[PDB]
RNA sequence: GCAGAGGUUCUAGCUACACCCUCUAUAAAAAACUAAGGACCACACGAG
DNA sequence: CTCTGAATCTCTTCCTCGTGTGGTCAGGACG
DNA sequence: CGTCGAAGAGATTCAGAG
């Protein structure tokens, strides 16, 4: 129908050419008559007729008299919709530039002039002259004037030439010079230029003049003549509301505007003095640049009750503005609200619905439906009807309502699972129910929530809310192949229940025919539900391909739990309804259902045992007493022993022994061992301590507390609340983040006395007045995550690339966070997996790894396997297939077109919401140790001693698999050597925290290279070791003679010799950093792993991760080594320390300025790699990608991520993480031009510059070189390919002058570029369609 | 309770025009459309932005559509674009459409 | 009625195809005077597509030769 | 409204997207066809 | 002395649906 | 009877030494 749109600056001459007519008066309306002004800002005659086909003289009234403009009245003759689309101009009497142009950041007028912004300021208020045409003068053309200056120069020239006044002289000056001409000039001076910020000026200057060059726009345009104006029906207007018309809007502006204008041309025509002339302008500026945007000033214009008015620019941008309030979010009709209600008995496939609602829902269905009856002969007969609620409609209305899925919506949908779809089912009441089971992915609890129901109107969107959105279709939510539809709180204690044994309940021992028997004789109560018992049972299995085998074994087992098991379908085994049945228990039970016999035997399964749960809950009666939470007896002597030990602290301080925080510290040590003492003994008294008769003596049996059976089960509640319930409260934090020193030792069952209540209100009111932030904060963040990536969409089959990233399991030394059994599910590999037994391919390079490929990997196991991944795939506009894995919604490869980007955007800010917004180490388990790269030298203990921080302590077991890793300190001393099995509990490395270590790579003697004792070394008396240590002298302490020597130790022989580095033939030199204790000597021989000086020595919230993805630099960022090299010095710390890296094989023009401060891991002597580190700190990404490629920052920012996200216990799989990253960096920039077109500086995106150069390589010239660069998903999704896309996000103002300067065209293509328009977007089942076509084109 | 189906409209032509007192469509807002954009929806989220919302050549052909028995659909263009061109147009900057 | 589509979805494997080749039958059931080929039993017009898909009697290539055929007997009577 | 005119009714009813009928100078015999003017700001409330 | 970085000043944005009350120009003659 | 706080990026300011 329509290409993409277009924008571009508005000329003089189209503003003419829009405008029907012209407004010359001030005044909207005559107040006593109706009836519009004739020249008014509504006006019958230029902007249309006031009614349809009718004048305003009413001469005309009729569709015959259409097209005719009438001579009388003068209004053309023409339906009112006319009125919203009819523009009209007033006619400035005084040239008034642009405030957008203007007032915006780079100052696009001000950039294109090449003068500061303040003297545009001072020329545009009348305050200052500025000069035009000086010619063979002093006074340049971009020189500023004052008034006294100005006339001093009069006198001074007697030529005709005058520096004008306002905007007339910005024209000017706009008009007289030549964009094309200072182009070359530009060039010629930046080539010229011999430094790189005043070349970068240059080339932001340049390129705003080749913008300009491009596209059709004349400099002269950003100073606008004539004004248009808005349509009067665009005018928000005034409801009649008993003869007032008020309301603050527009009108006032135009007005105000109007009247500015007029009294120019009055006074102008009156030959006014200019003292007077000049106020009227700077009134008439003022004027214009408060109606396009009421606030750019430090003045703001605001009308009566001193509130500032709306004005034009303030009804696009922002949460009221039209892109974020009209265009995206439009209110609907056919649409409903109501409360919930548990609705327990319609199935998980359908939903209630109050009559009096549907009734209204489905009006237009009823009047077809009647008229096909014939019981209505027209429409007005249909509406009383249906009005009359006579006996007929209903049963019209329980057609229409048969096969018609609605979408029960909730309020914040966070998710994709938020709004889906149900059938309904007629229910009386007022209140919308619903399925039990699915109250958990809405998160909708019942104390009064408000869902709105909306309905599908034409057939294709009655076929897509069955076949996507039915409740039964998205079981596995979209973040993690867990299923989402887990029994929540009754259901499963009633399950727990059902599922148990108490070791004497009539019926034991008993021999029972099958489960069909056993129901009955529980529900004749000749036994007990809980009763161990003997069964049997006809398991079936497939075991063999696509066939049931049946097996019938005498099963031991309870009659509750056989019972149970007639619910479960025939497939599964009997080895899942045997245990106690918690909640994860339940979870994976539904889980392996769905896994192994497919969805319809599982929606079933699941509807089945919520009915089962539930009436089983309630023969239960699993009330709560007070008797239940049972007070330790323990607790009274651990209260009264705990005071005693801060007794003898509090003594021993006012003796001075101990200093006030390490009592304090003491206190708050102790403590916490008392509360966790007392915990553990209620737990203790609460599970295990009931007693009962096994027809013998006493036994005993876990507890039947109900207390406890609501936290074992996990149906509501851990141990955690139970421990506020019954034991001790704990210790409770200041508002301030500090812990007070007494901790309540008091918990509910008890009193809670005065003081201990009013500590307790200020967890309580930290907590909820977090709620209002983290939400406030997880709403922007998902918002800006959802509009980055907003447009990939999987729409080719394969890429064919070859490589992926690496996987490899998790840990932080204790036990393995993450299997590679579950992070590679669900991905395809990049290259062949090899068996570990070599040249043995298990599995092909191109296959999908499902759970029967996971299960042989467990058996081979292999640690590290290639994986396929989003930031690695080359399809432009767009990822592959094979590139993103499973669907991770439905086990199958995902469907070439499934919109992807919004689908991670949902699953990553979704968590957001109760997310937090705030020596010797030992081994864990007998194994090998493996220290991967490690220079181990054996000290004189024996022990083995690791050279460099970067070795890693880890453990080998026969398997390989790293069961730990531990970080260890540069050159410290560990207990166990590499390559010897260790045996657990004992600790593998042993040192003191406090000292640094400086151990030598050789043995050998120590020599004084370019050192002098009280120069670089200044010895310092030891008052414990009884001989003066040497301690170096801090390089800003030293004096300036020692700063040019640098401080070092070399290796040398007995007779005087310098002993080379094995390898290198420079000896082996080790710096002496500043406040080292040397125990040595000068000239004492050094043991290797020997400490020479003894050297005295995250945050996981949501702002964590936000900053991670925004790619904000760190506060101090670890430099590292851009060329592999040798270290060098060139300077001695003259303002700043200077380091000089070059390579063996070129000569190096990088040298590195590094500041005095920042400890230097690396020595001189040693020659650093390509990425290694060189100064210690956390890593800034922007010099991770451009130092260890791409590859290499995804396994950070990911890596990092997943950190934060484990502690909450919520799971994110991966490759959400994954796309993100990839649209973070998907801007490049080339470093040399090549034969491509490019201009080197200018930044392209990677798509385009991947696609011209392979174009080019198709040919003899060779493509364009590039360097890939990173950007903020907040920088980055402002710089986006279309304008629109990036307009109706952020920052409106300077993303349109950008577009409008530039005449940036669109090409829709995206994901809100369609939305916005209001056609098919190519996301889902429009994606044929758009396919088709762009076919077509 | 409120449920409507048709009803006054507002002077952007967003029909609904608030529900209260006076009849009123519960708002698709921003986050439902990417709700939608999630799964494959495209047909019910462009009758959730067109037809249902502002169209007026969308409203007054369905309405009669869904009388007549056939459940069919045509797009037009949403009148908040048509004030959003108008608002940007009546700013100095021309903004419109190619062919 | 039908509540889990999954038969249909392994006919037509895309499921984005399958809507648009369901919606298809559903108009020339609604608009277009053709009788469905499954037995019809109080259902809606728009189940009774997936009903047939779940069949295996319409795909997308079966309804493009049933509307070719559609166009050669209109040709036929245009002489 | 075949064009002009009038129109049962089931507000108003050749355009709002409209539509149909009978009749020959002007209204009166008849059934089938549609859904309207509502801005801004403060305070309080609920839920996630 | 001229960038070198280093302060220093300026513009931006800070969730998402409802349920309700109340208050409100512009600009008063003028011939 | 009309009619006359916060917090972060970025663009100015601004600086220090060899
Ligand atoms: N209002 C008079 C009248 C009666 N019947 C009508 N039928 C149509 N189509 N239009 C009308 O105006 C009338
Ligand atoms: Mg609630």
């Amino acid at each position: 129908e329509f290409d993409a749109i277009k924008i571009a600056l508005a000329s003089p001459d189209m503003i003419r050419s829009w405008s029907f007519g012209e407004v010359k008066k001030p005044e909207t309306i005559n107040y006593r008559t109706f009836k519009p002004e004739r020249d008014g800002l509504f006006c019958a005659r230029i902007f249309g007729p006031v009614k349809d086909y009718e004048c305003l003289c009413g001469k005309y009234k009729r569709l015959k008299h259409r097209g005719v403009i009438c001579e009388k009245c003068g209004v053309e003759v023409t339906q009112t919709k006319v009125r919203r689309e009819r523009m009209g101009h007033i006619e400035l009497a005084s040239p008034t530039a642009h405030i957008w142009f203007l007032k915006s950041l780079p100052s696009r007028i001000g950039l294109l002039l090449d003068m500061p912004l303040r003297d545009i300021e001072r020329v545009l208020y009348f305050e200052s002259y500025v000069v035009i045409e000086g010619g063979m003068t002093n006074l340049e053309r971009q020189q500023i004037l004052t008034e006294e200056q100005y006339l001093d120069a009069l006198e001074e020239f007697g030529d005709e030439f005058d520096a004008k006044m306002g905007a007339e002289a910005i024209q000017a000056l706009l008009k007289s010079m030549d964009l094309e001409q200072e182009c070359e000039q530009l060039r010629e001076e930046l080539n010229e230029t011999n430094s790189e910020t005043k070349r970068k000026k240059l080339t932001k200057r340049i390129k705003l003049l080749e913008a300009f060059v491009q596209s059709g726009n004349k400099p002269e345009w950003m100073i606008l003549t004539v004004l248009p104006v808005l349509p009067p029906d665009l005018r928000p207007l005034v409801p009649l509301d008993g003869g007032r018309f008020a309301t603050s809007d527009l009108n006032d502006l135009y007005r105000r505007v109007i009247n500015r204008n007029n009294r120019l041309k009055r006074l102008l025509d009156l030959a006014a003095p200019d003292i007077i002339v000049r106020n009227e302008k700077r009134m008439l500026q003022e004027a214009v640049d408060a109606l396009l945007d009421n606030g750019r000033r430090g003045r703001a214009i605001t009308g009566s009750n001193k509130r500032p008015l709306k004005s034009l620019a303030d009804m696009i941008k922002g949460k009221q503005g039209r892109f974020r309030q009209n265009l995206l979010g439009k209110r609907v009709d056919y649409s409903g609200r109501s409360v919930i209600t548990v609705g327990p008995y319609l199935r998980l496939h359908q939903c209630g619905l109050p009559k009096k609602m549907a009734l209204e829902l489905f009006k237009p269905f009823i009047y077809g439906k009647l008229e096909l009856r014939g019981l209505a002969t027209t429409i007005k007969a249909a509406k009383k009807m249906v009005e009359r609620e006579e006996a007929v409609v209903w049963d019209i209305l329980d057609e229409v309502i048969r096969e018609h899925p609605v979408l029960l919506n909730r309020a914040p949908t966070l998710h994709r699972l938020g709004i889906q779809a149900f059938e309904p089912v007629l229910i009386e009441g007022k209140a919308i129910q619903l399925h039990p089971l699915v109250c958990a992915a809405y998160n909708a609890d019942f104390d009064g929530d408000q869902m709105a129901v909306h309905v599908p109107l034409t057939l294709e969107a009655q076929l897509e809310a069955r076949a996507l959105m039915m409740s039964t279709n998205n079981i596995l939510s979209p973040a993690n192949g867990e299923p989402i539809i887990v029994p929540s709180q009754d259901v499963v204690l009633g399950l727990y229940y059902m599922t148990r044994d108490c070791v004497n309940a009539k019926g034991e021992g008993m021999v029972l025919t099958g489960p069909k028997e056993a129901e009955r004789l529980y529900r004749s109560g000749l036994a007990s539900l809980h009763a161990r018992v003997k069964v049997r049972i006809t398991e079936y299995e497939k075991d063999a391909n696509g066939e049931l085998v049946a097996k019938t074994s005498l099963k031991d087992t309870t009659v509750g739990r056989a019972i149970l098991w007639m619910i479960v379908p025939k497939g599964l085994p009997y080895s899942i309804v045997n245990q106690a049945l918690g909640k994860k228990a339940i979870s994976k039970m539904l889980n392996t259902c769905y896994r192994i016999l497919g969805l319809k035997p599982t929606v079933i399964f699941a509807d089945q045992i919520m009915y089962t749960g539930f009436a089983y809950a309630a023969r239960s009666g699993a009330s709560v007493g007070i008797d239940d939470m049972v007070i330790p007896e323990k607790k009274h002597e651990i209260i009264s022993e705990a005071e005693a030990e801060v007794a003898e602290i509090q003594e021993q301080f006012q003796s001075g022994l101990v200093t006030a925080g390490e009592r304090y510290n003491k206190v708050i040590d102790i403590w916490a061992a008392a509360n966790d003492r007392v915990s553990k003994a209620m737990m203790d008294n609460l599970q295990t301590e009931t007693v009962i008769n096994r027809d013998g003596q006493e036994e005993k049996q876990v507890s039947f507390n109900s207390i406890y059976m609501m936290a074992d089960s996990g149906a509501r509640g851990s141990a955690a609340q139970i421990r506020q319930l019954a034991g001790m409260r704990g210790l409770m934090a200041k508002p301030d983040g500090s812990i007070i020193e007494t901790p309540i030792t008091a918990n509910f069952r008890e009193g809670l006395n005065v003081l201990q209540y009013f500590i307790s209100t200020h967890g309580a009111r930290k907590g909820l007045a977090d709620t209002a932030l983290k939400t406030a904060n997880s709403g922007y963040l998902t918002r800006r995550l959802v509009d980055v990536a907003q447009d990939l969409v999987v729409t080719e089959d394969d890429c064919g690339t070859h490589e992926g990233i690496m996987m490899t399991p998790v840990i932080e030394g204790g036990d393995v966070k993450e299997p590679l059994r579950d992070r590679v599910l669900g991905r395809v590999t990049a290259e062949d997996v090899l068996k570990p037994g070599t040249a043995d391919i298990l599995v092909p390079r191109n296959t999908l790894l499902h759970e029967q490929w996971c299960d042989l990997l467990e058996e081979n196991s292999v640690d590290a396997v290639k994986v396929r991944s989003v930031v690695s795939c080359d399809t432009d506009f767009g990822v592959c297939a094979h590139c993103y894995g499973r669907d991770l919604a439905r086990g199958h490869i995902i469907n070439k077109g499934e919109a992807i980007g919004v689908i991670a955007a949902q699953s990553i800010g979704e968590p957001g919401t109760q997310l937090t917004m705030r020596s010797s180490i030992q081994v864990k388990n007998k194994g090998s140790i493996k220290l991967s790269n490690v220079k181990s030298v054996v000290n004189s203990s024996g022990k083995l001693v690791i050279t460099s921080r970067n070795t890693e302590l880890k453990l080998i077991d026969e398997f390989g698999r790293t069961k730990e890793s531990y970080k260890v300190p540069y050159g410290a001393v560990l207990a166990k050597g590499d390559g010897e099995q260790v045996a657990g509990g004992e600790t593998v490395a042993n040192w003191d925290p406090h000292t640094m270590p400086v151990i030598t790579e050789v043995s050998g003697f120590v020599r004084f290279t370019d050192m002098i004792d009280g120069q670089t070394i200044t010895r310092q008396t030891d008052e414990l070791t009884g001989l003066s240590s040497l301690v170096v002298l801090d390089s800003a302490e030293r004096t300036a003679g020692g700063k040019d020597l640098r401080p070092a130790l070399k290796i040398v022989d007995a007779q005087g010799n310098d002993v080379l580095i094995p390898g290198t033939d420079m000896p082996a030199q080790y710096f002496l950093p500043g406040k080292a204790i040397v125990q040595l000597e000068d000239g004492v021989q050094i043991s290797s792993g020997d400490t020479l000086a003894r050297i005295p020595q995250i945050t996981g919230g949501l702002p964590r991760v936000a900053d991670l993805f925004e790619a904000r630099r760190p506060k101090e960022p670890a430099i590292l080594a851009e060329i592999s090299g040798i270290v060098s010095f060139g300077k001695e710390t003259k303002g700043k320390r200077r380091l000089v890296i070059t390579p063996v094989d070129g000569s190096d023009p990088y040298e590195e300025m590094i500041p005095k401060w920042r400890q230097l891991n690396v020595f001189e002597g040693e020659r650093v790699e390509r990425g290694d580190v060189i100064s210690d700190g956390p890593e800034a990404p922007h010099d991770i990608l451009r130092l260890r490629g791409v590859h290499a920052v995804t396994r950070y920012i990911v890596n990092e991520v997943q950190d934060v996200y484990r502690l909450q216990g919520v799971k994110i799989n991966d490759k959400h993480i994954e796309v993100i990253v990839r649209q973070m960096l998907r801007k490049a920039t080339i470093v040399n031009a090549g034969s491509s077109d490019f201009l080197e500086g200018e930044q392209v995106e990677y798509s385009r510059v991947k696609i011209a150069n392979r174009e080019l390589e198709a040919n003899g010239k060779v493509g364009a070189t590039y360097s890939r660069d990173l950007l903020g998903i907040t920088k980055a999704s402002l710089a986006t390919e279309s304008f629109i896309s990036a307009a109706s996000f952020q920052e409106t103002t300077r993303v349109l002058t950008e577009a409008a300067v530039a005449g940036k065209r669109d090409e829709l293509r995206g994901l809100k570029e369609n939305v916005i328009v209001g056609r098919l977007i190519p996301a889902g089942t429009g994606y044929a369609y758009h396919q088709d076509r762009m076919r077509r084109r | 309770m409120h449920a409507r189906s048709t009803g006054s409209y507002s002077l952007v032509t967003q029909q609904p025009l608030g529900g209260k007192a006076q009849f009123g469509g519960q708002r698709f807002g921003e986050m439902e459309v990417w709700a939608l954009e999630a799964y494959g929806a495209a047909y019910t989220l462009q009758e959730m932005l067109t037809v249902k919302s502002d169209d007026v050549n969308g409203r007054t052909k369905m309405y009669k559509n869904i009388v007549d028995g056939n459940h069919q659909m045509e797009p037009g263009m949403p009148e908040s674009f048509n004030v959003l061109l108008k608002e940007i147009r009546s700013l100095g900057i021309n903004i419109e459409l190619e062919d | 009625a039908r509540v889990t589509v999954q038969d249909a979805v392994e006919k037509i494997g895309n499921r984005f195809d399958l809507v648009l080749v369901a919606a298809r039958r559903a108009r020339q059931m609604q608009v277009g005077g053709k009788d469905p080929l499954v037995p019809e039993e109080n259902d809606k017009t728009t189940v009774i597509a997936l009903r047939e898909i779940e069949e295996g009697l319409i795909n997308n290539q079966i309804l493009d030769v049933r509307e070719r055929q559609e166009q050669q007997e209109q040709e036929a009577a245009e002489l």
